[PDB]
């Protein structure tokens, strides 16, 4: 939180205008409220008076009230226009403001600060708490001024016509205060009403729902159902008290309501009597003064909306205002002339901003000369990445130094270093653009000649312009357009047209095949004149055209020289070298398992909104007990209605506290049942719907913590909104239609025109809904874009491009809120201004029916009430709601997410269930491409079978189907050139739970949720109690006892989320129980054994042999140390099995 | 400014134009080809780099702050001026450049003058004009001698292009006179100098 | 701009004495965050002056000291096109002014001026508009005879610019030197025609140098003869 | 495009036992209009079984199978499931897959439920309810008699019996003969297995010239046997 | 909440008023349809709330309501009727099809002819008899057919496949089969099939001897 007068620090000359004009005329919008009252007060002493004494000399001082209503309705209109406008429009500047230099400063910062944040985050926040401060300094101000304002003119307006009565009532002012607070905090704290209570059970509903294969694999779907009901339930434990508060607290602000109208009619009755004020005078002091503080009670949701500004302003103004150490945008620094490629790393020391305890560069000796190229090159994904984001500047090694040309990297600006550097990003890292604008985001003044000579100066041609408008046909998000071939090579024409001085490589031709390689490097090595270029290789290809050659050990580099002189060396490379909808009644079907609380709620519910036609009666017979003579029993009838106000007090003191109760624990029962079906209904499904884009880790936990929610609400909160407003305005217009139809008619007419300030004032978007909804994403895509992907724009230094783009993009958000801002000060300033033309034309016309016969001012003034304020509460109710038509669509996705059929439906029973499978598979002829990434193909031709206790190990390049086959026999998916069947008899046919009872699998990534240990490791077999003997069994078995006896807490400490409470050696053989537990046959130790140290390890194979006998087992794994006990051997050939 | 070296001489050279800064700034000047009347293009930036779709017979380089355009073994093609355009300051000065062109190494020229019509003293004026065409270099002297005075102050001399196929010139200097000097002098004497002509030619004519 | 120039003709006028236009580079085809607009002035027979230099995304500018004060160069990037005063007009401030791009994104190009324009010529002169006349260089008659007997027609008291002129009412060019629009001493300019022929010819022939001058509404002829006292 | 409503699953399981009815309907989505399934019992008439409007989440089974089907609307990817469970006795009849009508076209409505008739439909897969395996077929040329009148006209026929499931085919001369062969519905034996009887007219003239052949075809146990025709010679 | 077809077999001829009642239920109101059903398929939509009439079909299916009562008469009768109907109700949360009718080619009487054959020597040596009695190209349909064993009452071992109306000459063809073992065709000599039809007379008898 920051205060008052820094949230509003981004305002020019012109905004401060806007906001003191806005403010004037907010208060001068105020008291508007009192001077109605005033002409009130005296044409409800005219109209008592002369309608007592039996005359039209009536009809011409309504006239001229008529016109103190007119001109102030029409000062209302001006003054509610210019406080509206104003004030959105001051805002739309600072917000813009905001925006920009906020996503200015979001460049700006640093990279090691996206360690920090994720994306998702960083986008919500951009969008979400720009609106929240939005909301803040826009308009909410404006109305509460406004109301400050008619309070103080209330009390003023009280005495200056009657001081005792105003004193009386300024006495109970604090009760009516209060109790419109919390009237008007309930249906605004209703449509949120969360914390972070539910997050004890979210915690699990999405770090177990994130980790959704280890929760397949091992049948696990009710031992993460269950705890998520073990969760809701010690939720609902406090929910249950707390919707008791909530609605007792709005039973009591009715009951003291109530009180406080009986109190001030009774003393009110008596200074009335004894004739000292007047039944108009008594009027205006009352009305005016709780009029007053109850408009100064319903503004604690507003006083809440400028605290939710003032604490996001926070976090907002506090990333804008850092200055990140290495400044981008900075001009600090030299830039020479001559720059040459001696590029040197000595004793350098980077430790990661995030997880700084895995060190990866440990004191280093790297020398290049001028223009001839190196070789940095290593095993598998070693971590060198890191090279080529050091050099950039995206991150800094503390205690070394980055030598080019006798200077340190960071005397250099990086606005002018990140230009003489390019490199090709190890896996093509496209911006969402045609090939001509992704290749100008290299240098950004490049013109079609350079665009051809840099496009052929690497035999970029034919896969380009083979397909049509090659510059206009787009190329693909992520990559989804475009070949792996196709787009991979262009990132050598873009950091070319550069005109470098150094280029660099991260494995730039790893998908490029032989031929490919044959046309790309010369390009690759005719690039060097006098200018570097740092290799990083995976083939043993072009790495002999060198001169250098540096390894990767341990983080410090080892070898360096010639390539024949080395030959007897002994280095590194010496080894290298050998949506439908669902109606209304179908989300009322929903839950029928509660018909007695909609029954109780609902007829509760018209029984609250009754209360308004019972006023309008009330002081329907009021404007008739308080007339001329007999003063003796004028006091009798006054004392009964005190009673009779105090009586509806406890009335409704019971109706609201039901009404509220009764929905409050249906919808918490309808959310529970939704939650726990959803969770189910998806944990059944295969892994062939869990990876997609549609259904997240977080899309899905969204779908479960906020649909769940609003499809609460839509349920029956509706029921009740339209069986109130039905009994409210239905019973209001019935009876004013019996009493007088003819002013009942006219005031009809305006219904419409009153309850929409309502609406509005928290609405704010009624034909731009949707359209701020689309303008601002379409805005934003950029926002996006360069905000996920930003290794490469800070590091292209291409920056400013899409900032320019962003500002550009915001030129429409803004003509929009321009216009926004206009139309609805109008709709605004015409509704208030209308309801007091409202006073004049119907009081008026009803002057007019009184002298005619056709109406008597008591009806008048029934029926007068009763409309306008069955209007005026249809908008307070209405403008108090979840947004049904919102929530329909979250019953929609859930109802589809309920009925879909997953052929590797897990829970079914349908299938065949043999007693002693034989550890033998039997693959006959297997091939499996991805079904998303539909074409790239990771399995195109195989054969295997291991026999009943026979050992096996397959070794290769990453990740060559040497994983994507057991997603084919956990039966993730089904292969479709190929056909599985396991111990020789298919497997379709079989049960695919039992068929997940046999199989056994570790990770080369195991792990574990927030739990404890008891259970964690014993999760492998569920549908029977695992003992405690069991778990520590496998634990000497799986070699972790060994180390399991320095826990203070040995069984039982409570563990993170996936591998987070424990450590890189731990783990390697913690799943190897989890997965032993339930003696399965097929062992797939998928390198499950890596970063334990040779001391702890290779007895994991003696335990594993001495009991593996009787099973069978299938191996990926690059242990030199145990690949050697195999039975059957089959190779890798590009993707084959020779 | 820089050092002109305008050459448009024999063919077969390197010729190598060069240019001076104003003050010791950085490797921050452009060179720009002009056919005068029309918009310069750029052909070298930074000093060093080249820049598209111009014709790579152009180069350059640098050192210290002497900057130097190139055109080798002088071709058929060579007719153009240039600019230079020193910069790396807030205040970014130009050059003036040179005026290459080729052919005719030797010319001579042929001198005529004529009597300015009596159409032109009905007015009051008159505008003897000694003629020189044919001629080369560029350079060449027009000078009058009337009633035997080293006249000066008198003589408006007009020079064109060099000639786009055969690289003669033209030459038209006015010598105006209005009616209140026309009318008293007879012979009008005009002498040309060259180096084309071994003896300066003269041309003179009498009132009659 | 990103395959062409789309920096339009901007501000085209005269001026006296007594007059000043707001002149403009009215850019196109790019976004002024991306360049800096300058100016230059190119006097007759002069190296290139610049002027101005602005970086809209700045709001700067360095001066020079030829226009300095009196000039004011202020940018629109909302528009799309730069104005520049062209006011307090002397006769020195006669020039084809190029204004051009000038990329700010790239460091390596110090020197800006990607592009060049082909500029809006200011021309500031003094009493002008005055219809032309044709006037005979008459060939005397002491020409050389069968060799060389030049003739020609001098245009004089002429403006504004062009003055076509053809010979033979556009049935002859050759030989025609059109001599560059050289300056006068009252602000009018002189420009000459002179043509080869043998004198055979001029016996039995005769010749018309055709004048036509469009801004005037004069298009004016005369015989040329072979002077005969 | 035109309705079409394709149907996989089921058709082969013992009493006692698991289907599922699968329809894919292509040309629509399933929340506009109703899915009924119908029943045709073998030679005897049509039945309404049950059905799911998906736009209301109703449904209704029949009264002698309630409890033991499940539909479904698989309305995202545009199929209605139907589960089938202990499949008993009288479960013999073809089951299709049949859609009710729309007053307008993109709607239908809870009020008149499919009272404006059955506009489409689609051909379903047999269904049968027996625990008799695949059983070769036994046949039996029921040859013309001895006693058959001279001159005049003879019955020649043939019978395939206890054979499970259809079809045998049953034809005469390897299929060039096919005049005036009755072969009759394929009758059910006492076991549970099957039969029928092929019958055919014969002038007196060839009984002593031609003879003929009577072969059957079991493909359901890949049996295409043959086998001659002779009047009894005593 | 059930449907009751009157007019079982439709037994007329082409060109002529030829008229379905079937009775519906307590309170259908107007709620049924008349469906076509040809052989071996999924029946067709003609009629629906016993009045309109679906769309590429035949106008000459005319439907009338007299209260309870809804009638189908089709007149004209082209090659490609005579196949079954249907009424179906669907009311009140239920819906039951009826018990389909069948449209017949009308033809006159042909004399059935009669057959019977017991097993060839080659079936007797598993140890059943399974005598076909066959009654070919019969018109009309409607016959009695009855076994004797020894001169004695036969029953409860037969079973009557009946084939279905020809296109040419909409014939009838049937064949009875009665079975019996091993130790009842050793000792039973005499198995008649005899019929009674409109088209013989006088019940003929079949008669064969034991071997
Ligand atoms: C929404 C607004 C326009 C409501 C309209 C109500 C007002 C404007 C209408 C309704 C009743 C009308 C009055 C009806 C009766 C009276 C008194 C009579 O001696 C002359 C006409 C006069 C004076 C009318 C003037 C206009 C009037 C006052």
């Amino acid at each position: 939180m920051i205060g008052v007068l820094t949230l509003f620090r981004y305002s020019d000359w012109q905004d401060k205008l806007f906001m003191s004009l806005g403010t004037i005329m907010a208060i001068a919008h105020g008291s508007g409220l009192p001077l109605m009252m005033i002409v009130f007060g005296e044409m409800t002493d005219k109209f008592v008076d002369t309608a007592g004494n039996f005359g039209k000399i009536l009809e011409e001082e309504m006239t001229r009230y008529a016109y103190y209503y007119s001109g102030l309705g029409a000062g209302v209109l001006v003054a509610a226009y210019i406080q509206v406008s104003f004030w959105t429009l001051a805002a739309g500047r600072q917000i813009r403001k905001i925006r920009q230099k906020f996503f200015h400063a979001i460049l700006r910062q640093e990279i090691g600060w996206f360690d920090i944040n994720d994306t998702t985050e960083l986008n919500t926040r951009l969008t979400d708490d720009i609106s929240k401060i939005s909301e803040g300094i826009g308009d909410k101000v404006g109305m509460f001024f406004q109301a400050v304002a008619t309070f103080f003119a209330g009390f003023i307006v009280g005495f200056i016509r009657g001081w005792k009565l105003t004193l009386v009532i300024m006495a109970i002012s604090p009760i009516l205060g209060l109790s419109a607070a919390v009237w008007a905090k309930i249906l605004s704290a209703f449509s949120d009403k969360e914390l972070a209570a539910y997050a004890k059970a979210g915690a699990v509903a999405e770090e177990a729902l994130g980790a959704i294969r280890t929760v397949i694999a091992f049948g696990g779907q009710n031992k993460e159902l269950e705890r998520y009901q073990k969760h809701l339930e010690n939720a609902k434990e406090i929910g249950i008290k707390k919707a008791i508060s909530a609605n007792i607290s709005m039973g009591i602000a009715f009951l003291l309501i109530y009180a406080s109208y009986a109190l001030a009619f009774w003393y009110g009755s008596t200074l009335v009597i004894s004739k000292e004020y007047t039944i108009g005078n008594a009027m205006t002091v009352f009305f005016s003064i709780l009029i007053g503080a109850f408009s100064v009670g319903q503004a604690a949701p507003c006083i809440d909306a400028f605290a939710n500004a003032r604490g996001a302003a926070y976090v907002i103004f506090d990333i804008i205002d850092n200055n990140p150490k290495i400044d981008s945008f900075s001009e600090r620094g030299h830039k020479p002339d001559s720059i040459k490629g001696n590029l040197e790393f000595n004793d350098v020391h980077f430790s990661y901003p995030s997880r700084a305890n895995v060190k990866i560069l440990k004191g280093l000796n790297l020398k290049v000369q001028s223009g001839q190229t190196v070789a940095l090159v290593g095993s598998s994904g070693c971590g060198k990445s890191t090279t080529v984001q050091l050099i950039q500047r995206l991150y800094d090694p503390d205690e070394g130094t980055i030598n080019i040309d006798g200077q340190d990297i960071r005397n250099f600006n990086v606005n002018y270093l990140r230009e003489i550097i390019g490199v090709v990003s190890q896996e093509p890292v496209l911006f969402s653009t045609t090939i001509a604008e992704n290749i100008c985001y290299g240098r950004g003044n490049v013109t079609m000649d350079e665009i051809k000579k840099a496009v052929k100066e690497a035999n970029a041609y034919e896969f380009i312009m083979k397909l049509p408008q090659k510059f206009d046909t787009l190329v693909g998000e992520r990559g989804a357009q475009l070949s792996g071939g196709q787009k991979q090579r262009i990132a050598i024409a873009r950091a070319l047209v550069r005109n470098p001085k150094i280029l660099l490589l991260d494995e730039a031709t790893s998908a490029l095949d032989t031929e490919s390689e044959a046309e790309v490097q010369a390009a690759l090595d005719k690039a060097r004149e006098g200018r570097t270029t740092i290799v990083i290789a995976h083939r043993l290809s072009t790495v002999r055209n060198a001169d250098v050659i540096a390894g990767f050990e341990d983080g410090v580099i080892v070898e360096q020289g010639s390539h024949s002189e080395l030959m007897k060396k002994e280095g590194v490379y010496f080894k290298l070298v050998n949506v439908p909808p669902v109606s209304f009644l179908k989300v009322l079907k929903l839950n029928k398992t509660e018909w007695p609380y909609f029954v109780v709620g609902t007829v509760c519910a018209i029984a609250n909104g009754g209360l308004q036609p019972a006023f309008s009666v009330i002081f329907s017979e009021i404007i008739a007990i308080f007339g001329p003579g007999d003063d003796a029993v004028k006091q009798q009838k006054c004392n009964i209605f005190s009673l009779i106000f105090l009586f509806l007090g406890i009335i409704s003191f019971f109706t609201f506290f039901l009404q509220g109760f009764t929905f409050g624990k249906a919808g918490e029962i309808l959310t529970r049942r939704l939650r726990s079906m959803a969770f189910k209904a998806m944990l059944r499904q295969d892994m062939s719907w869990f990876d997609d884009h549609k259904n997240s880790t977080g899309a899905l936990s969204t779908r479960l913590a906020t649909d769940a929610a609003q499809v609460q609400g839509a349920t029956g909160t509706r029921l009740a909104l339209i069986a109130q407003n039905i009994a409210n305005l239905g019973t209001g217009i019935i009876i004013s239609f019996i009493y007088g139809w003819q002013l009942t008619l006219l005031l009809l007419a305006v219904v419409p025109i009153i309850a929409v300030s309502g609406i509005v004032e928290m609405k704010l978007l009624a034909g731009n809904a949707k359209r701020d909804k689309k303008e601002l994403e379409a805005a934003g895509k950029i926002a996006t874009e360069a905000i996920e992907n930003i290794r490469t724009v800070v590091s292209l230094t291409q920056e400013r491009k899409f900032e320019s783009m962003y500002v550009e993009k915001l030129y429409g958000p803004y003509r929009n809120s321009v216009q926004k801002a206009h139309i609805y000060g109008i709709t605004f300033s015409i509704s208030q201004a209308f309801m007091y033309f409202s006073y004049a034309g119907c009081f008026r016309f009803g002057a007019y029916l009184i002298v005619n016969g056709h109406m008597r001012f008591r009806d008048v003034i029934l029926v007068f009430s009763a409309i306008v304020f069955g209007a005026v509460a249809l908008g307070h109710a209405s403008s108090f709601a979840p947004d049904y038509a919102k929530a329909k669509l979250s019953a929609a996705h859930l109802f589809m997410l309920f009925e879909r059929q997953p052929l590797i439906d897990s829970y079914s029973e349908e299938g065949l269930k043999p007693d002693k499978f034989e550890g033998n598979i039997t693959f006959n002829e297997v091939v499996f491409n991805y079904p998303t990434r539909a074409n790239v193909p990771v399995l195109q031709g195989l054969s295997l079978e291991v026999k009943k206790g026979q050992t096996l190990a397959l070794v290769g390049s990453s990740g060559c189907g040497k994983s994507t086959v057991v997603q084919l026999l956990e039966r993730f998916y089904d292969p479709l050139a190929g056909t599985v069947l396991l111990d020789g008899q298919e497997a379709k046919k079989l049960n695919v739970q039992w068929l997940r009872a046999q199989l056994g699998i570790v990770s080369q990534e195991p792990i574990l949720f927030d739990c404890s240990i008891a259970e964690n490791i014993a999760y492998g077999d569920n549908s029977r109690v695992v003992s405690q003997d069991e778990i520590v069994s496998a634990a000497k078995a799986a070699n972790i006892h060994p180390f399991i006896e320095t826990l203070p807490h040995k069984y039982e400490t409570r563990v993170g989320d996936k591998g987070t409470q424990l450590s890189g050696g731990q783990k390697q053989r913690i799943a190897i129980a989890r997965a032993l537990i339930r003696q399965p046959q097929i062992l797939l130790l998928d390198e499950a054994t890596s970063a334990l140290d040779t001391e702890s390890e290779k007895v994991v194979q003696e335990a594993l042999d001495k009991a593996r006998e009787g099973r069978t087992c299938i191996v990926i794994a690059h242990r030199l140390s145990t690949i050697q006990n195999a039975d059957l051997i089959v190779v890798f050939q590009n993707g084959r099995v020779k | 400014t820089q050092s002109p070296s305008s050459l448009s001489a024999s063919v077969g050279d390197r010729v190598t134009i060069t240019c001076r800064a104003s003050q010791s700034v950085s490797s921050a000047v452009a060179w720009y080809q002009q056919k005068p009347g029309k918009a310069p293009k750029l052909l070298i930036y930074s000093a060093s780099s080249l820049y598209s779709g111009v014709p790579s017979r152009f180069s350059g380089s640098r050192s210290g702050t002497d900057f130097t355009l190139t055109i080798s073994s002088l071709q058929p093609e060579d007719f153009a001026t240039y600019y230079c355009q020193q910069s790396s300051s807030s205040l970014i000065t130009f050059g003036q450049g040179t005026k290459v062109e080729i052919k005719r190494t030797v010319a001579a020229p042929s001198v005529f003058i004529f009597p300015p019509s009596d159409s032109q003293l009905k007015s009051g004026t008159a505008s003897v004009v000694c003629l020189l065409n044919n001629f080369y270099p560029r350079e060449a002297k027009v000078q009058w001698k009337v009633d035997n005075a080293l006249q000066s102050g008198n003589s408006q001399e007009s020079v064109t292009e060099q000639d786009s196929k055969d690289s003669t010139y033209s030459l038209s200097s006015t010598l105006t006179l209005s009616k209140a000097d026309y009318e008293k002098h007879k012979v009008y004497a005009c002498e040309v100098t060259h180096q084309g002509l071994s003896s300066p030619v003269t041309k003179s004519f009498n009132r009659g | 701009e990103i395959s062409e120039v789309q920096l339009v003709e901007s501000g085209g006028g005269l001026v006296q004495p007594g007059g000043s236009l707001r002149l403009s580079c009215a850019a196109s085809g790019f976004n002024f965050s991306s360049s800096s607009i300058h100016w230059v002035r190119q006097a007759p027979g002069k190296g290139l002056e610049w002027v101005a230099s602005i970086s809209s995304s700045s709001g700067s500018t360095s001066y020079a000291d030829s226009v300095k004060g009196r000039f004011t160069i202020s940018a629109d990037t909302s528009k799309n096109t730069a104005y520049l005063q062209m006011n307090s007009l002397r006769a020195e401030d006669t020039a084809v002014y190029y204004c051009a791009r000038a990329y700010i994104w790239w460091y390596q190009m110090r020197q800006a001026m990607d592009y060049w324009g082909q500029g809006t010529l200011v021309t500031v002169s003094s009493a002008s508009t005055k219809g032309p006349s044709v006037f005979p260089l008459a060939p005397s008659s002491k020409s050389t005879s069968g060799g060389t007997a030049a003739l020609g027609c001098l245009v004089k008291d002429y403006f504004p610019e062009p003055v076509t002129v053809s010979w033979n009412s556009g049935a002859l060019t050759s030989g025609v030197h059109t001599f560059p629009a050289v300056l006068q001493s009252s602000g009018l300019y002189s420009l000459s025609s002179v043509v080869t022929v043998p004198s055979s010819s001029l016996g039995t022939q005769t010749y018309i140098c055709n004048v036509n001058h469009k801004p005037s509404n004069t298009k004016v002829d005369k015989k040329v003869e072979p002077k005969s006292c």
